[PDB]
């Protein structure tokens, strides 16, 4: 169940790819994926690369899998070491979530940060007075480290 | 006229609505539809997120339109 | 009362003319360094006559008095040694939220029924002696002990995700697309290997007829037929001092007060492992913080440990090896938000978000209303 599973998530990606976000394993090892995501386009985040880990543990589907930010980011809502975790409860995983619904709220995550859940203070803090500065800032460092 | 919500699950749900209709009278029938909580839907459009107090027209959906109802990542 | 009906159990169990301890003395000499193996070399091989008689406990080259004192303290080193996941004895449900449980790898050892029969007179002899460990166990051992059967909500306790998710699959319907069989993958030391739930079980689908038959083997594998062997050498150990018709009149509850003793939270451990985000160890709202901590009942201090780092279960060394979402991750206070706004918290990275209030009142009351959704204990 744990790896048809996963064959049939990269069969389907391989399928009718988003166009936007891909994934594959690195070398052969199913339950270890690098997957790669542009910015969106109407962001501060636009023609830069981010790449990120996923590590499917052992229980998958039953348990979400550990998507970590690999690239570094300027956002209210992802630490310096990259965290995409998914909680508002412990009840939003359900076997039904394929790895694309994942990227595509990542990407809806990069395209519209959430101010009133600060994971980084000084940047909420920067997003919530002055939004100009926050655009300025987070497309600088899409120049710097993203490209 | 017609549009299409997709949820998590991969599940696509067909709805007779109209251009001038509110977001949250769109919730409300999907929560009639699926059950789900308006609070807990998050309703992407072409890589932009529905804001309640708004109409459909707002964002231009048309005929035969697609949506996502995606999952609210925190961090 | 829960407390009196509890009294009244442990007080007629104590009173059975089968636990009665004998008045001869029986010494036990441990070095405070080697508690593990000297243990395991004396108890392994006491007979059941002579764990019966009163418990003398010594650590060498320590002379002092108080020896109950002495005992206490030699359970406690012993329980926090034997129950380590270091030792691949047992082993935490998930590593975010503290369990215990036998370890499936376990049984790699060449004999592993020696020490889990250990592990059992170890227990037995806590329980006999009215002694305490200080180990919180899942309540499925408990229920294991007690031989109860096991349902599918037993499975919350172990992990909270994986019950959802089967909670889930029961609800709602199941397709094809899910490719879902009677197969677990298990990763044993690197490699991965396939366990069929049933015979030829890896080559069928789960359709709506068979999900609840799914359901049901995975709960007993998750659960049980993963350490049969282990928990039946547990089990018997235990029984060699405490006859199953004596542990059969609590319940999962009664029988881990019986062991563990009342639970409480520790303040002092908390204070010394924890860490500041623009907030000095001298500032006001951390030393009113300590103070209302301090001056709190166990429950409260529990709901507020559950409301901060995700779960009311702590490491088995304290706040010392705490581990967040992705890894180490010790308690942090953090001054933001607005003076108005309650405290928040960030469950994956055990952050309590406290703003910056003006007495010791306002931070109390917002402090307890924060907390009221959330249940710990």
């Amino acid at each position: 169940m744990a790896l048809k599973r996963i064959n049939r998530e990269l069969a389907d990606l391989g399928k009718d790819p988003p166009s936007s976000s891909s994934a594959g394993p690195v070398g052969d090892d199913l339950f270890h994926w690098q997957a790669t995501i542009m910015g969106p386009a109407d962001s501060p985040y636009a023609g830069g690369v981010f790449f990120l880990s996923i590590h499917f543990p052992t229980d998958y589907p039953f348990k979400p899998p550990k998507v970590n930010f690999t690239t570094r980011i300027y956002h209210p809502n992802i630490n310096s070491n990259g965290s995409i975790c998914l909680d508002i409860l412990r009840d939003q995983w359900s076997p039904a979530l394929t790895i694309s619904k994942v990227l595509l709220s990542i990407s809806s995550l990069l395209t519209d940060p959430n101010p009133d859940d600060p994971l980084v203070p000084e940047i909420a803090h920067v997003y919530k007075t002055d939004r100009s500065r926050y655009e300025l800032s987070a497309r600088e460092w899409t120049r710097k480290y993203a490209i | 006229m017609q549009i299409f919500v997709k949820t998590l699950t991969g599940k696509t749900i067909t709805l007779e609505v109209e251009s001038s209709d509110t977001i949250d009278n769109v919730k409300s029938k999907i929560q009639d539809k699926e059950g789900i909580p308006p609070d807990q839907q998050r309703l992407i459009f072409a890589g932009k997120q529905l804001e309640d107090g708004r109409t459909l027209s707002d964002y231009n959906i048309q005929k035969e339109s697609t949506l996502h109802l995606v999952l609210r990542l925190r961090g | 009362s829960h407390m009196d009906e509890y009294q009244r159990k442990i007080a007629y169990m104590y009173d059975r003319p089968e636990m009665a301890v004998n008045d001869a003395q029986l010494q036990l000499k441990v070095s405070r360094a080697t508690t593990f193996e000297d243990a395991y070399d004396i108890i392994s091989k006491l007979s059941v006559s002579d764990m019966k008689k009163k418990l003398l406990i010594r650590f060498r080259n320590e002379d002092g008095l108080d020896y109950g004192g002495v005992s206490r303290e030699f359970f406690y080193i012993l329980s926090h040694a034997i129950f380590n996941p270091g030792y691949s004895l047992f082993e935490y449900a998930t590593d975010d939220n503290y369990g215990l449980q036998i370890s499936p790898l376990s049984s790699v050892n060449p004999d592993f029924r020696s020490y889990f029969r250990f592990v059992g007179r170890v227990m037995g002899l806590a329980i006999y002696h009215r002694r305490y460990l200080d180990v919180q166990f899942v309540l499925p051992f408990y229920k294991r002990i007690l031989q109860k059967p096991l349902c599918l909500e037993d499975v919350k306790d172990v992990d909270e995700v994986y019950y959802e998710s089967l909670k889930w699959i029961k609800n709602n319907d199941v397709d094809e697309s899910l490719c879902l069989n009677f197969s677990v993958e298990e990763n044993r030391f690197g490699e991965s290997v396939t366990v069929d739930l049933i015979p030829n079980g890896r080559n069928i689908a789960v359709n709506n007829q068979n999900k609840m038959n799914y359901l049901k083997a995975l709960t007993e594998h998750k659960l049980v037929t993963s350490t049969e062997e282990q928990f039946n050498a547990l089990k018997g150990g235990l029984n060699e001092l405490i006859p199953d018709s004596v542990l059969q009149i609590f319940n999962e509850n009664e029988l881990d007060t019986l062991l563990n003793g009342k639970r409480d939270i520790d303040v002092q451990d908390w204070k010394r492992f924890t860490d500041y985000r623009s907030y000095t160890e001298t500032d006001d709202i951390v030393i009113w913080f300590w103070e209302l901590l301090s001056e709190w009942s166990p429950e409260k201090k529990a709901k507020l440990l559950q409301f901060a780092t995700g779960t009311s279960r702590l490491p088995l060394s304290g706040f010392k090896d705490m581990h967040g979402s992705d890894g180490p991750r010790k308690f942090t206070i953090e001054k933001v938000g607005h003076i108005s706004q309650l405290p928040k918290a960030h469950t994956c990275f055990n952050r309590l978000d406290i703003p910056p209030y003006n007495s010791k009142e306002e931070l109390e009351q917002k402090l307890t209303i924060a907390i009221q959704e959330t249940a710990g204990f």
